[PDB]
């Protein structure tokens, strides 16, 4: 039983692009006709603050450097001056059937994989993963920098069966912690909904709407696009922002990054906090790669040792492996 | 004698086959349906094959188009 | 040496042959190569020509030229584990250094 | 002596067109005529390192150094508008008929023997089986490949066209009709009589197929993907283009044509997986496997040679396989 040379898992928990529209707090229940936050341009002349090669006893290059500073053009997105509330709306499907790959060479390896995943689900449900997913929808991880420094953040979650609303939840994101996964009755209800979705026992479509008090005319933070150097300064050399038809927006994979911050099971340090689930579990901003393959906690090592050789790891590492199967990806050689 | 195909997807019936002669390997650009080959090139080991092949400019099938345009080169 | 000196021959052949470098599309990535291949001054140039590109000693085309050399010839990593890429990197270091050293007086 | 013809070529029947996608709102479903199209747009993406390594050089400092230089990338996506939750997919389909006559053949005796064999097949039993399975593939939504997966309700409307009019309209329910179980029905027997009347050459059959799917507000649709090839050239180009027509996302015609001819439940290996489409050397490109090997005696070339030249008639279901390959068409012979 060698590994399959081709493996591919389609993703579950598929989000959409979040739209941002600004308005006034306590006009909050009628947040349906609020105008969108537009992305505009402004000019910025920046000085030079680069880390120069030190002991430079030539001030003539420094005073020569001030003769032509950076003439630059950026994009900003601000609230209107008579509005102090950011509204961020997106949707979320929960597909289910999180064991079946979409492409596999071997037939014995695929049947062994389905017996392993079905053994996992029959031993214990999806209650843990849906509890942590419910905590990431409870607070406002998907408000990345917009959450930082806010008076009150309110999250409203709706469940949709038809052109109707089945059950509505209304949370408070600042009371719910950022690092402490504590239980609650409503989070157990919504965790039963998501856990009922991932098991394939129904269709789950959720509508997530987030509200934040920032301030009158302050700055919101959409996601930033990639700029090739075929454009000049007047032509956005600096800083473009992602948009839809005349509205600022966030990419879908960034919200999808914010939902799957589960992993509190690093070998190195459990004191920092949960950072998202990746094979070779890594953080791009910190420049570090936790969960090294020189250890025995990598996804490929645990999956090979648990499918081929029946060496079942600890329970929390099994939550890690099934979390990588809900993530999906391109596996195999 | 035959080892593998070098690419996992045929680009208009054409693909690079990797052969074995003893102490050396033989990469050979060839048609798939007929079997007749267009040019060939001899390497010493598979480490030279992958070490040379992964240094080509491209990714995916642009790499295999550059490799087919390299092995089947006009020699003169 | 013949590749970078041959590039000096390319700017040589480009220099004294086609003096017409007017406005056209694509003036953001071909703008550093425009100041590298410094054409003749325009007849309709005003007094703002001794400040528009006077301080243009374009040492960035040794970096783009370095990337072109790196993508052109293969850089082996088995020579990187050995001292062949420290001595080789020394050769490209001093050769691109002397190339930019020729490029120090393209305008002055 | 009756050798095979060195040149054989069969033109295809069941010719589809390119399907167009346009989004709108459910229960505004009967007026689905002025719905705007789904456009293909660009967005940027910053990946990371998740691919499998090699046990020759995998150092932790090299992993962190790999994370120092990630992959910046530009892709194409197609999404519904934020106030619409229904995908509409429209295409047409001709049923030509005359599925025995080749378009090119060297021998005259081999061609007459082939026409006597096919005419013997049609006179012994009709096209009712193949048109029943084709009717089941138009009944559900095989031609919604990944768009079907995870949907609330899928509705298929099929129209028959004689003039600038509508002769008879069918309205199905794709989720109630199974994906693997070919069960009979009155309406599927009517439409199977229409397709079977089309393939026999007894009339002209043009069908208009329209499919409806509830996905969600602002979710992602899945058009078919085009070919690029990065040759290491300028700009670090796009890594995912999507097929389109004049400002609308679309699916290729041969992919719908792949979805219509999933008949083959007669593999020697396993009949438990499901019907996968009809090919000589019956193969699946995604699974990387080739069922119906030529080392067995169930290949199309082996059954066709043993049934035309030597009068050794195979089993009935293998005859359905061979005639299904003649309705597919192709380039046969040496």
């Amino acid at each position: 039983l060698s590994t399959a040379s081709v493996l591919a898992f389609e993703r579950k928990l598929d989000p959409s692009d979040a739209l941002m529209s600004a308005g006034a707090w306590a006009q909050r229940d009628a947040s349906q006709e609020w105008p969108a936050v537009t992305v505009r341009e402004k000019s910025v002349r920046g000085t030079i603050s680069n880390r120069l090669k030190t002991k430079d006893r030539d001030p003539a290059k420094l005073d020569a450097s001030i003769q032509s500073p950076n003439l630059q053009t950026v994009d900003v997105a601000n609230l209107p001056s008579d509005a102090d509330t950011l509204k961020v709306r997106f949707t979320l499907r929960v597909l289910g059937g999180a064991g079946t790959p979409s492409a596999c060479n071997d037939a014995a390896y695929r049947d062994k994989l389905l017996q392993t995943v079905a053994t996992y689900v029959n031993d214990q449900g999806f209650a843990e993963l849906a509890r942590r997913y419910a905590h990431n929808l409870a607070n406002a991880r998907f408000l990345w920098r917009n959450r930082v420094g806010a008076e009150a953040v309110e999250v409203r979650i709706n469940h949709i069966r038809q052109g109707e609303v089945a059950r509505a939840w209304r949370f408070d994101a600042l009371a719910i912690g950022l690092r402490d996964f504590k239980a609650d009755a409503e989070l157990d209800a919504l965790a039963e909904l998501i856990a009922s979705g991932l098991s394939g026992s129904g269709h789950v479509l959720l509508e997530v709407v987030a509200f934040a008090r920032i301030g009158d005319g302050q700055e919101v933070f959409p996601s930033q696009e990639l700029i090739l150097d075929k454009g000049d300064k007047k032509g956005q050399k600096s800083k473009t922002l992602y948009s839809v038809r005349d509205a600022a927006a966030i990419h879908s994979q960034k919200i999808g990054n914010a939902l799957r911050t589960i992993d509190t099971w690093y070998p190195d340090e459990d004191g920092l906090g949960p950072i998202a689930v990746e094979p070779y579990g890594s953080v791009t901003s910190q420049g570090k790669a936790y969960r090294q393959p020189k250890q025995k906690l990598d996804f490929y090592t645990l999956l090979d040792n648990w499918v081929l050789r029946d060496e079942a790891p600890a329970v929390e590492q099994q939550h890690y492996v099934i979390a990588n199967l809900i993530r999906g990806g391109v596996f195999g050689e | 004698k035959f080892i593998k195909y070098l690419s996992t997807a045929h680009l208009n019936y054409m693909n690079i086959a990797v052969y074995e002669n003893g102490s050396k390997i033989k990469a050979r650009v060839e048609n798939v349906v007929n079997g007749k080959s267009v040019g060939a090139r001899d390497f010493d080991s598979t480490e030279q094959l992958e070490s040379w092949f992964y240094g080509l400019p491209g990714s995916g099938l642009g790499r295999i188009e550059n490799a087919m345009n390299e092995i089947s080169r006009r020699e003169n | 040496a013949q590749i970078c000196d041959e590039a000096l021959q390319y700017a040589a052949r480009l220099r004294e042959l086609e003096p017409g470098w007017s406005a056209t599309p694509g003036c953001q990535l071909h703008d550093a190569e425009q100041l590298w291949l410094d054409p003749l001054r325009a007849q309709t140039d005003e007094t703002f020509l001794q400040r528009r590109l006077r301080g243009d000693w374009p040492a960035e085309v040794g970096n783009r030229f370095a990337n072109w050399l790196n993508r052109a010839v293969s850089s082996d990593s088995q020579i990187l584990g050995s001292p062949e890429a420290a001595q080789w990197s020394q050769e490209l270091s001093k050769e691109l250094t002397m190339f930019k050293e020729i490029l120090e007086d393209e305008r002055d």
